[PDB]
């Protein structure tokens, strides 16, 4: 699972 | 910061490359099409023949509707299998023909459970019990292995072929070997550009390489020749004429073939006569001053010719411009600005007259396939000229503004390649499934009159048909989902044959399993074809919306159901879908789903067609070009350099790169490009010394010009079309075109923008 | 002698009138029962005449325009001549200055009534020969045809343009000269085409082509193509007939010339080996089961093609005639070819109609080369696109013409309201004509009367020419000269002129009322010119000037020319075709066959066409026009089966048998449509052919009964 900080 | 395409392609090559992938487990997930591994059948069909969007189907319709992950299969029935991989076995079941379930009609495969001592086998697709015919009976042993298994391919292997008995043949009689009909446009344009002579001269060479089975000594395929320009010129080349005869039909409108016997002969037997004619044609029309030509009549004739010889065939049409001469299929110059919210934009991508669709049906009806080599130089209305060849299962080759000193090799390469292609004829593919789901939609160079039979007048090793499935009932997490692709066809030796592809997928009530088994490339191939077919039916804005929202939906579902709790400032993507967004954005940026500013309708219609036929290998590369750095190349001891992201950010004023999507191949040169390289490649001393307009093959060079030519060769290797090389000098040169293939940049929105967008609607689905 | 008069006027002016002295009043002429008419041959052989090389000199009155002739009064010392037709005073042309009573221009000499001029038109056009060939026949036939065609091609002038079209299931227009590849344009034999469409499709301009080229330039190529020509490839299923597109092939041939060489001499020569089975022009179905229409079938209205098929060719025939082109039909097959439907083509343009069993017969081969007979100077005895105009004195008018021609519908003072045959004109077009071509011109009355015939045509030499014939016969007061009139009667001419009117009607909407009208006239003529006391048959006797007329009628009314039911519609059309073309001489033989007897007791002598003439010790030679039959009497038939002919003793007997054979040999060369030959004898399978040749006025009776019933009706 890849997570990305959209901020 | 997302896991990039390159990183994903490389990681998989590391963990799975150079390893045997044995298709023995059920819902087994295969390596990426980008990964080079060895495949050994062992039960289920090779990933080279068929890949899926997921290898674990959702158990119910609601579950499927939750995830919204399209359930589909990409099938390349005659994919070229590597020389180092085991070949297909030809199974013969005698007089009776191949054993099949009386109910669902599935062929005898590794999925039939033999019971009661081996006298009755229960079908694995519909659970119906059958009686093992006399001649086929065999004893079971410990748990059923039936002491046959490993000995008979249809019981132990996933792919293999069956001999087809007469009741599989048209008119219940053995079919005839196919014929190749070469039809040359001899109007002015092609006489001047030296194409006519090129084709005739070169044709003398290639007619030799016409395919023929090993079991025979000479090809069973005969040939025929025709030329035209608003009028048709048939030629008699019987093996008993020192001189060829010419019969001109002018009654376009109610066309007909003025021959039988003399038209369609064994090239070997009539060799000198054919050559004779081939030497002549060029001179014959040299002074022709005709510019208008017909088109439908040509297809109409070749088909009619085949119907008469009562055999299947393939037409090799060489055309140059928009057919304006009065006759059925006459094409106007209808390029209009109805394309953004026109809601009427679809009309641009559909043939003008209603004749082309009919002609296509007639062709398929008689097993006539048409392949078109087009050399336009101005609008040509590809949506029209490509219909019959698309529906007929043929291929479309377009060479814009053809110029001999540059494109000669590209065309002659495509032509040779096409004539030598392994091909089936007068085929029909049927995709049977196990209880619970079924094939409900098809995409490919195909034609369908009912809703189960995919008709391909011709099919080759490159064609792929994409099949979508839908829930019929409920599947068992115990039996999973089965698939059997069967293709009935006629060989170049005139034999009725059946090719079978069995694949067992897993099934589950758990969403985790559904996602863990997805394949981005497979999904991307479906979405592309699905969208491209829709172009001829809905406003592009509607299509794009559906795509984006389905993408956000799939991800939102995973977020609210599988993903462990995480902050709202984060966007969660399953490993299986890491690079799905990137590719989705590429599809959305593609000219087919975009608009007017530049890029001709003819270019859009063409690309839209090319994709419809693509396999997973092809679509992956088409939507995400391969960018290779060449200046940093390791000299003689190479093996193709590591790829670099499709963005300008990875370009250097000091560098030289290679970008390829399968059709185009760009050689990019930066301004501060090392003169050492520019010399060892273009034989000239400096950057400013190169002329783009001279995009021909540069030899010489000992260490580099050779190492670059080596990679350009390895890239073209598995690719069906021979790519058009285009040299690009950095600063303000043609580069504008080049920039389009840097799919990660904005050029629609950039990769990051699209990611930013998806998250918004994923959040909108408030959860 | 009136006989010498008839003979000399035919030899000089190729003219033969029913009456050589005319009634000075429409009434007495009306009840003179046989109209003032004439059998006229425009290009009668006349070697004793020079072609005179200059323009004709015409009357200055627009409506007249007669050609200066012997009947014109000339005032040399004023260089003027008065037109004998409209009296208009005319000036001579400067070149005539020297003209004088003792040194006058040829056209003024009586010996030159009837002379030929040589126009200085300009366009010296080459003859055009277009071969339209059927390929649906056995290899024997097609090979022979190919040989006959090569033969003719060798006789053509080097400048003549030749064209080849072949057909079967489809129609092929061959492009000649095209070396190294040999090409042709193919069309569906199932659909028609206009001259324009063809001009467009063949990719031709408007008004030598790739299709029609010089004989001296194509020779090699064409003679090769002809020899390599093979029969229609498409196989024919059992019980079926080949698919022959005769109707369309001809249409394409007409169109081809219509859009390339309109209004110039040309022969469209179509050879067919069977009936058209795939129209337009379609003559009969393709299933052998159904037989080709018969005269009975066509009458029981059980012939579904005749009307459609005929309408097609008719259209073609009128186009071709209007374009000035001739259409010839050579039909050789074991069964009917469809001549009935196609007759108008060679009938309307002066084309030839040739029947036969197979092109592989001496019958055909011979006939075909006679088509290309040359004159003493090596030029075809062929004339093209002739225009015929006929001027008459004001007391006379033209009713019409019957024969190979087409009306140009040129009105004028000479035309009569009451028209006959092809009437309502003083001009006709005869696209194809020979030294034999003869027409029947019928006149009407309203000191001598005069008639002039002016025939302009293209001689086979390319030379444009005008043939002029001016005749004058004496006017007579019927209330004071009936004798002088009746003595001028020409029974042979009258016979034929009348037969020509009867046969013309037999085609028209008119049925068997022909025999009726024909007989009514015979009776009327007997009543007006026969010697007799009322109600006393036995007293009836005809002057030697009329005596043979009754017999001519007897043979006419019973001839295949009016009794078609014993021949096929094709044959019927064939016989009529030839009869309506013939000169007096040949016409008579057609109507009343000649019978000569040979015997040891005297030289060959013509004998009655009666059974009484058939004797055991006599050999008979019957010359119908279409066949030559030799019949051995019972006694002679035996001596021959016994063999006396070989023994050196019977030198004479061997001669007797040969005498008739020798004469049959001459005719079998001299005659154009070569006649069928027949050698039979007493009790021979073919005696039939001789025996058969040997209210209404009567029925299938004898000449005697016929004459009796005639004699009694003439006297009451
Ligand atoms: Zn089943
Ligand atoms: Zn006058």
């Amino acid at each position: 699972d890849v997570a990305i900080d959209m901020m | 910061a997302m896991g990039s395409p390159i990183q994903v392609i490389e990681n998989d090559r590391a963990s799975r490359g150079g390893q045997v992938y044995a298709t023995n487990t059920r819902g087994q997930i295969p390596p990426l099409v980008t990964t080079d591994c060895m495949i050994q059948d062992q039960g289920n069909a090779s990933p080279r023949f068929i890949r899926c969007t997921t290898y674990c189907f959702p158990c119910t319709s609601d579950m499927a509707k939750q995830a919204q992950i399209p359930l589909a299969a990409v099938i390349k029935p005659f994919a070229t299998i590597p020389s180092n991989e085991s070949p297909l076995y030809l199974v013969n079941h005698g007089e009776s023909g191949p054993v099949r379930c009386n109910r669902c009609k599935a062929y005898m495969c590794p999925f039939m459970q033999f019971i009661e001592g081996g006298r009755r086998y229960q079908c694995g697709f519909c659970n119906c019990v059958n009686d093992v015919p006399p001649f086929y009976f065999q004893h079971l042993d410990h748990i059923g292995r039936r002491l046959d298994h490993y000995e008979k391919p249809e019981l132990s292997l996933g792919s293999y072929e069956y001999v087809a008995t007469l009741d599989y043949c048209r008119k219940s009689k053995p079919p005839n070997p196919p014929a190749f009909i070469f039809m040359i446009d001899v109007s002015y344009s092609n006489i001047k550009n030296g194409l006519v002579k090129l084709i005739c001269e070169e044709l003398k060479t290639m007619l030799e390489k016409i395919p023929k089975e090993e079991q025979e000594e000479t090809s069973a395929i005969r040939v025929g020749f025709i030329t035209y320009n608003k009028v048709l010129h048939f030629f008699n080349v019987k093996s008993n004429l020192a001189q060829p005869q010419m019969m001109v039909v002018t009654d376009v409108g109610e066309v007909f073939v003025p021959l039988l016997d003399g038209f369609l002969v064994n090239y070997q037997e009539s060799q000198s006569v054919i050559h004779n004619l081939l030497d002549q044609i060029p001179d014959m029309f040299a002074d022709s001053n005709e510019n208008e030509t017909v088109f439908a009549p040509v297809i109409q004739a070749g088909m009619e010719a085949l119907k008469a010889a009562d055999c299947p065939g393939k037409l090799f049409i060489f055309h140059s411009s928009l057919p304006t001469a009065e006759a059925p299929g006459k094409l106007k110059n209808r390029d209009d600005k109805k394309l953004v919210n026109t809601d009427k934009e679809k009309i641009l991508f559909q043939p003008q007259t209603n004749v082309y669709d009919s002609l296509a049906k007639d062709c398929v009806a008689h097993g006539c396939s048409v392949t078109l080599f087009l050399f336009p130089s101005q609008y040509v209305d590809v949506a029209s000229l490509g219909l019959v060849p698309q529906l007929t299962g043929g291929t479309l080759y377009k060479y814009n503004n053809f110029q001999m000193h540059l494109d000669r090799q590209q065309f002659l390469n495509d032509l040779r390649n096409d004539i030598e292609k392994k091909i089936g004829f007068d085929a029909i593919m049927r995709v049977r499934t196990s209880t619970g789901f079924r094939a409900t939609d098809f995409f490919g160079g195909i034609l369908m009159n009912n809703t189960t039979d995919v008709e391909m007048a011709a099919i080759d090793c490159d064609k792929a048909v994409t099949v979508e499935f839908k829930h019929d009932d409920k599947l068992s997490e115990d039996s999973g989902a089965l698939i059997q692709c069967a293709v009935l066809y006629t060989t170049i030796s005139g034999q009725r044959r059946l090719r079978i592809h069995n694949l067992g997928l897993n099934c589950s009530s758990q969403l985790a399993d559904l996602y863990k088994s997805c394949e981005t490339d497979a999904l991307i191939n479906f979405f592309a074809k699905s969208a491209f077919k829709a172009v001829l039916h809905q406003p592009l804005k509607v299509i794009r919306e559906i795509l984006v929202n389905q993408t956000a939906h799939m991800l939102a579902c995973y977020r609210k159901n599988c993903a462990s709790p995480s902050a709202a400032s984060q966007l969660i993507l399953p490993d299986s879908m890491k690079v799905l967004p990137v590719y989705m954005n590429c599809l959305l940026k593609n000219c087919v789903l975009l608009s007017r500013p530049e890029i001709s309708t003819d270019e859009r219609a063409y690309q839209r067609q090319l994709v419809m036929t693509m396999g997973v290998a092809d679509s992956q590369l088409f939507f995400y070009p391969q960018l290779l750095p060449i200046h940093t190349l390791d000299v003689k001891s190479t093996m193709l350099p590591a790829a670099v992201r499709c963005s300008e950010s990875r370009l250097s004023e000091e560098g030289i790169f290679l970008l390829a999507n399968g059709l185009h191949m760009f050689l990019w040169l930066g301004v501060s490009s090392p003169p050492e390289l520019i010399q060892g490649i273009f034989n000239v001393p400096s950057f400013a010394h190169i002329n783009t307009d001279m995009t021909l093959l540069p030899e010489v060079g000992n260490p580099y010009s050779q190492q670059l030519r080596m990679i350009m060769g390895i890239i073209q290797q598995k690719r069906p079309y021979s790519m058009k090389l285009t040299i690009v000098k950095q600063r303000e040169q043609p580069e504008m075109v080049f920039r389009q293939f840097l799919v990660e940049d904005k050029g629609g929105s950039s990769y990051v923008d699209f990611l930013c967008c998806v998250h918004k609607e994923i959040c909108q689905l408030l959860n | 002698t009136y006989l010498e008069f008839i003979q000399q006027n035919e030899e000089r002016d190729g003219v033969r009138f029913s009456w050589n002295v005319w009634p000075s009043s429409r009434l007495e002429a009306t009840r003179m029962v046989v109209p003032v008419a004439a059998l006229f041959t425009p290009l009668k052989e006349r070697p004793d005449l020079p072609p005179i090389q200059y323009e004709p000199v015409l009357c200055s009155r627009t409506t007249c325009r007669a050609v200066l002739n012997p009947l014109c009064q000339v005032d040399y010392r004023a260089k003027l001549w008065a037109c004998n037709f409209c009296y208009q005073r005319n000036q001579f042309p400067p070149s005539y200055a020297g003209i004088s009573e003792l040194n006058q221009p040829a056209e003024l000499l009586p010996q030159f009534s009837s002379i030929e001029y040589v126009v200085l038109r300009g366009p010296q056009m080459p003859l055009i020969f277009l071969y339209v060939v059927d390929t649906c026949m056995e290899d024997e036939d097609l090979q022979a045809l190919k040989e006959s065609m090569q033969m003719s091609l060798s006789l053509l002038p080097p400048t003549a343009l030749v064209g080849l079209i072949t057909f079967g299931r489809m129609v092929q227009v061959h492009e000649l000269g095209c070396e190294g590849i040999s090409k042709s344009y193919v069309f569906r034999g199932t659909g028609d085409l206009s001259a324009k469409q063809l001009q467009e499709m063949l990719g031709l301009s408007k008004v030598s082509n790739r299709f029609l080229q010089p004989v001296q330039k194509i020779d090699m190529n064409l003679t090769d193509l002809l020899g390599e020509l093979q029969r229609d490839p498409w196989p024919v299923p059992q019980g079926k007939r080949p698919l022959r597109s005769s109707g369309v092939a001809l249409s394409i041939a007409v169109g081809l010339l219509e859009c390339t060489f309109p209004n110039t001499g040309a022969r469209i020569m179509m050879f067919i080996g069977g009936p058209a089975t795939q129209g337009p022009g379609m003559v009969v179905g393709d299933e052998l089961k159904t037989p080709i229409r018969s005269w009975h079938d066509i009458d029981k209205d059980n012939a579904k093609y005749v009307k459609k098929g005929t309408k097609h060719f008719e259209a073609l025939a009128n186009r071709a005639a209007t374009t000035g082109h001739v259409i010839d039909i050579y039909a050789c097959a074991l069964d009917q070819t469809g001549l009935l439907e196609m007759k108008c083509c060679p009938n309307l343009t002066g084309g030839y109609m040739v029947m036969g069993d197979s092109f592989n017969t001496s019958l055909f081969k011979q006939t075909f080369q006679r088509v290309f007979t040359k004159d003493m100077h090596g030029q075809f005895k062929m004339g093209f696109g002739g225009t015929l105009e006929i001027k008459t004195s004001r007391e006379i008018k033209i009713s019409g013409a019957i024969g190979p021609c087409v009306s140009l519908n040129s009105k004028g003072p000479c035309v009569s309201e009451n028209e006959i045959g092809t009437g309502g004109t003083c001009q006709w077009k005869i696209c194809g004509l020979s030294p034999t071509t003869t027409l029947a011109i019928y006149f009407e009355v309203v000191g001598r009367g005069a008639i002039q015939f002016v025939t302009q045509y293209q001689h086979s030499s390319g030379q444009r020419r005008i043939r002029v014939t001016t005749i004058a016969r004496n006017w007579a007061d019927a209330q004071t000269q009936i004798q002088n009139i009746a003595a001028s009667f020409d029974q042979e001419a009258a016979a034929i002129l009348m037969a020509r009117l009867a046969i013309y009607r037999a085609e028209t909407e008119e049925g068997p009322d022909v025999l009726r009208w024909l007989d009514r006239q015979l009776i009327r003529l007997c009543q007006k010119f026969g010697e007799y006391h009322k109600d006393d048959p036995s007293s009836f006797r005809f002057s030697e000037t009329f005596s043979l007329y009754p017999q001519f009628m007897f043979h006419l009314r019973r001839s295949s020319f009016l009794q078609v039911f014993n021949n096929s519609p094709d044959e019927s059309s064939y016989y009529r075709h030839h009869f309506m073309r013939q000169d007096l001489t040949q016409s008579l033989i057609m109507i009343q066959p000649i019978l000569y007897a040979y015997s040891f007791s005297g030289p060959p002598e013509p004998v009655l066409l009666d059974s009484s003439s058939i004797l055991a010790d006599r050999i008979l030679l019957m010359d119908t026009f279409f066949q030559i039959l030799i019949y051995h009497g019972e006694t002679i038939a035996q001596w021959r089966k016994s063999g006396y002919q070989d023994m050196p003793e019977y030198e004479n007997f061997r001669h007797l048998l040969q005498a008739p054979v020798d004469d049959a040999q001459e005719i079998l060369h001299s005659r154009f449509p070569m006649p069928r030959y027949i050698d039979t004898e007493h009790g021979g399978s073919q005696a039939r052919f001789l025996l058969s040749k040997v209210p209404i006025l009567t029925d299938d009776v004898s000449l005697q009964v016929f004459m009796d019933h005639l004699k009694k009706l003439a006297v009451s």
